[PDB]
């Protein structure tokens, strides 16, 4: 299932903002 | 002749905006009034500690920033957008700032303490939330999205993680160092990549729009506890978003799939929020008929979710993070810089 891959990923976690 | 009641609501607050947009607050506390209690999130600059006010008792967050680690990420204009933007507003879902002040190395934001924690924390545990529920901490957004788009504000980072459940369950935005005041187009590469639009992403310039793309994603993952377009690596995520590809759970309302075709649509001119009736179109929009604009707005709609409060000062909807000393230094890092601050 998608929400099984998705917890699998590495972007579970807070996500940071991108400056450049 | 509802319609008309929020134009002359926004006019009114307009004029406000105006007046602390040009004079702008400024050092309006000191460091040790303050007693540092507890971190409560971080950032790339600093971090936001629990504090308590000694001559009040009363408990804020302090958002702290290293002014040398600002000029090495280039974030100068980004810091003094920030802090000007979030003295001047004033709205029921914006955390609110109280003071604000500098020393010899560190920029200081002191804002009202929102005890219930992150949106995110919440939504990763329970898995997601149900269409209403989603629906309730929607409303919210769009609202805030029509009071900022009107002063002519750009938001830039929408995500679960900025978005703070108070007392009574409803949501207050936080982090404003995106924020930009800009009448035409702009061009900075920011934001967080699962949130990003495609004309982002693309360097075509781009605008307001920009805000309801990502109220689409929001939405999505509340309700389906994952975003649209997620992969291990940035680029790969950037190769999702401009492609045009969306595929939504079984279980979306076919309401809700609607709405959603038209907030994640990669053609500008055909994005609800950025057609000829604006924020309209999504405040009309079938999956929005039981919402009642004025109650959210008054804050009488009772809330799905209440968090667990145990008293002043109470951290525990919030994670643990390491302790680190706030060291000031001798001399006056970065003064010129920063002197509007
Ligand atoms: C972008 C994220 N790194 C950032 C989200 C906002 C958070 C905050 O202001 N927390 C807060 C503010 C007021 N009251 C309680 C918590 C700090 C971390």
């Amino acid at each position: 299932t998608t929400y099984a891959d998705f917890i699998a990923s590495g972007r579970t976690g807070r996500r940071n903002a991108i400056h450049d | 002749s509802e319609q008309e009641s929020v134009k002359e609501f926004l006019a009114k607050a307009k004029e406000d905006f105006l007046k602390k947009w040009e004079n702008p607050a400024q050092n309006t506390a000191h460091l040790d009034q303050f007693e540092r209690i507890k971190t409560l999130g971080t950032g790339s600059f600093g971090r936001v500690m629990l504090v308590k006010h000694m001559e009040t008792g009363n408990h804020y967050a302090m958002k702290i920033l290293d002014k040398q680690k600002v000029v090495k990420l280039k974030q100068i204009e980004h810091t003094l957008n920030e802090k000007r933007i979030l003295q001047a507003v004033n709205f029921p879902f914006l955390v609110k700032l109280e003071f604000s002040f500098k020393d010899n190395s560190n920029l200081y934001m002191v804002m009202e303490y929102v005890p219930g924690g992150e949106m995110f924390s919440h939504l990763r545990r329970i898995g997601r939330f149900s269409e209403p529920h989603a629906r309730f901490y929607a409303a919210q957004i769009v609202l805030t999205f029509e009071y900022l788009h009107s002063l002519d504000l750009i938001y830039r980072d929408l995500k679960p993680e900025n978005l703070l459940i108070d007392q009574q369950g409803y949501i207050q935005v936080t982090d404003f160092g995106f924020a930009k005041r800009v009448k035409g187009r702009t061009w900075t590469l920011c934001g967080t990549p699962e949130y990003l639009a495609p004309e982002i992403i693309l360097s075509k310039g781009y605008n307001k729009a920009v805000d309801w793309w990502a109220l689409g994603v929001l939405i999505y993952e509340m309700a389906a506890g994952y975003p649209p377009f997620f992969a291990d690596q940035p680029i790969q995520i950037y190769e999702k978003i401009v492609s045009g590809k969306v595929r939504f759970p079984s279980h979306f309302s076919s309401d809700l799939k609607d709405l959603l075709r038209n907030l994640l649509q990669v053609d500008l001119t055909k994005r609800f929020g950025n057609l000829k009736n604006g924020v309209n179109d999504i405040k009309n929009h079938k999956w929005f008929a039981t919402t009642d604009w004025i109650a959210i707005y008054q804050r009488k709609v009772e809330a799905p979710f209440i968090p667990k409060f145990k008293g002043p000062g109470d951290t525990s909807n919030f994670d643990d993070y390491e302790e680190e000393e706030i060291r000031v230094s001798i001399n006056e890092k970065c003064g010129k810089e920063f002197s509007e601050f």
